[PDB]
């Protein structure tokens, strides 16, 4: 059975200034082996974490990443207008390369 | 540093296409690096990757029906797309692996187009 | 603004055995998929021809909740345009998919010390399932050129077998619990959104 | 209840050969139907199976190469091989698979010869 | 990951009447998916076992299959001069069928 | 009459990371392979270009043993034929391989709660291994154009990363110990039996 990527929640109205935390969830134990990819609209994605919570080289510090196991949280301690995106959580140190289907946060 | 991607077009159900990724700021046969996909309105999904050493993987709906390549020469990847299908239809991006790191460099992505 | 009744197919005591697999209709409510993946025993999602992102925003004429359980590595079979026992003898799936396949590891509820003998499969038939084609027969399969007259033997099979889940189990050989959200969209006014 | 496998032969490395097994008492398209290839002095490898709704599989070692397929009208399976290698060298057994039963009914197989120089 | 089968002892002697047992060895619990051949040298192999401890049928009660979950034996009664072959084990109801690599018994 | 030394090998302390994977030669004794299926239960046992069954009746120059540490979904690799990081970089079999490849599940050896980070592999090299090509070079690894004179920054990685071994990991990336028996034939005497 390969590891399957879930992430929710699936779509999150928010304001700007709002604190934000989205999960993803590992079908096994996958130990820190996830990344946080970040794709505002009509752009490619943008790594912003790798390791499960080390943040890629120029990202903005109010990203951070937790978690290990089957459980992981990207965190936005407060959202910027350019944050309403949607983020992809991606397994690492596998071929077999599995994302997540993707969560958009959404202006409320 | 960039990665620039092209040969996408509109193709029938069917036939063929070569897209290409030509690099510029890393050497392309010194890194992993692979294709990923996006259908409209959907999410990432992972291609294909050539190792430096020169192995290739594939997906499971792609195998025997994509070819990964590279020219060092060009400094240039390469994605040989045959009997296209509807699946296939999707934004596809160019990156560099580096499989622990995460893909850290991204090309803008080149658009394949399968007529219904 | 009533929600829709999501909790009594994930919350069942027992799932139906997948060639026999269980069909809720869902419509005239509102779709809170929160209430599912905010439900812990929540594990795995993975949608076909829509994205999980656009849900909260779309409306369907109908949802169907198709429930069974198969062992983990036949999981893989639930999902457009594959083959094997699952897919082809016991629940299809078109290519054309428009849904979501829910499953979670039930190894603690549906295994048990000396097997549990509950859930069935269909191990023999003639041809493939149609998408979302039901067999619940128990007709004695019949692998030469003798009819069977419905008395076992050789050549004379009974189609179904159990999975027999022991707690030892590899996750593999694990039970899992799915279930599989299809989103029709009819030409008809709509009777479920998600808002 | 017969199974009698047929084709093989001496082969060059990169040449190519199809097998055959006509069955007798029971019905190939009705059933799973297995090749599995034993090296001389080695255990048994399975190779292909053909589902009798028409679906296929096919170990990872000989995938891309070996087609398996079956002909009702003639009660009989085949297996195309091509690109043979060394590690093709194989006395090949076409079985019947009950699957949760076992593998009932064997045929005595067919001696696939790989020329080594 | 796959299951592999092990096949323990890799060669016996025995005398014609003795008691043998052999064993198979699975890499993770596969309930009681497990079968038994005996195999002549050059013949087919010949089915005697399924679901672990079901007797094919037509074969000896000599023959007894045990076990569950990662360990399984095969255990003839009295040995008996048509008895010496090689043994192999086959994982059951999966198509990428795998097979122990053999117990070869010899008479003594 | 000196039985082999395999108990050094199989039934050590500490292994080596793959990437040092360390060799044992094991010559002038009696190989019996008994005594190591019976103790220190060897889970996995699979045999190249020899059978199982024929070993008691062999004898070989020499017996080289390799041991190391990888994860379960990788023991795969540890065969000819196959390719990726760790055939490719780390420990490469030859198509010809003659011998056999043991390993079993040491997660309650060599996983820790939060990590064991002490086994690694390589992950950056330019080109694949040759068969039984070790390299434990720790050279920065240059990824474009501009040589890296011994600096880690973008286009420049230390070329080995670390397992990650928790005990909550999924059995494929669990912590396995692999030995690799080789069988050596050199135009030579036979110092390695095993009645």
């Amino acid at each position: 059975m390969d590891i399957q990527l879930t992430q929710f929640p699936f779509s999150l109205s928010a304001s700007v200034g709002d604190r934000v935390t989205i999960t993803c969830r590992a079908s096994q134990g996958i130990s820190t082996y996830l990344a946080w990819y970040q794709q505002k609209p009509g752009r490619a994605p943008k790594l912003l974490i790798y390791a499960a919570s080390t943040l890629q080289s120029g990202v903005p510090s109010r990203f951070s990443g937790s978690g290990s196991g089957t459980e992981f949280t990207l965190t936005i301690s407060s959202l910027q207008p350019e944050d309403f995106a949607t983020y992809y959580c991606q397994l690492l140190n596998s071929y077999p390369v599995h994302f997540g289907q993707g969560t958009k946060l959404e202006i409320k | 540093v960039q990665l620039v991607e092209s040969g996408g077009g509109l193709v029938q159900p069917g036939e063929s296409l070569r897209l290409s990724c030509a690099a510029s700021g890393l050497t392309v046969s010194s890194n992993y690096m692979s294709w990923v996909r996006q259908a409209p309105g959907k999410g990432l999904e992972w291609v294909s990757v050539i190792y430096a050493g020169g192995s290739t993987f594939y997906a499971d709906s792609v195998k025997g029906r994509f070819t990964i390549s590279r020219d060092n020469s060009k400094n240039t990847l390469y994605l040989q797309m045959n009997s296209l299908r509807a699946e296939d239809m999707a934004i596809y991006y160019c990156a560099r692996d580096l499989s622990y790191y995460g893909m850290d460099v991204w090309g803008q992505g080149t658009t394949v187009t399968v007529s219904s | 603004t009533n929600l829709c009744p999501f909790g009594e197919v994930f919350n069942a005591t027992r799932f139906a055995s997948v060639y026999a697999w269980n069909r809720k209709r869902i419509s005239n409510c509102v779709a809170d998929y929160s209430v599912l993946y905010n439900s812990a025993s929540f594990s795995t999602f993975k949608c076909y021809g829509v994205s999980p992102t656009k849900l909260n925003d779309l409306c369907f004429t109908n949802v169907y909740a198709d429930s069974f359980v198969i062992r983990g590595d036949e999981v893989r079979q639930i999902a457009p345009g594959q083959t094997g026992k699952i897919a082809d003898y016991n629940y299809k799936l078109p290519d054309d998919f428009t849904g979501c396949v829910i499953a979670w590891n039930s190894n603690n509820l549906d295994s048990k010390v000396g097997g549990n003998y509950n859930y069935l499969y269909r191990l023999f038939r003639k041809s493939n399932l149609k998408p979302f084609e039901r067999d619940i027969s128990t007709e004695i399969y019949q692998a030469g050129s003798t009819p069977c007259n419905g008395v076992e033997g050789f050549n004379c099979y009974f189609p179904l077998q159990s999975y027999g889940f022991q707690p030892t189990n590899g996750v593999g050989y694990q039970p899992y619990r799915v279930v599989v959200l299809s989103f029709e969209l009819l030409h008809a006014p709509a009777t479920v959104c998600g808002p």
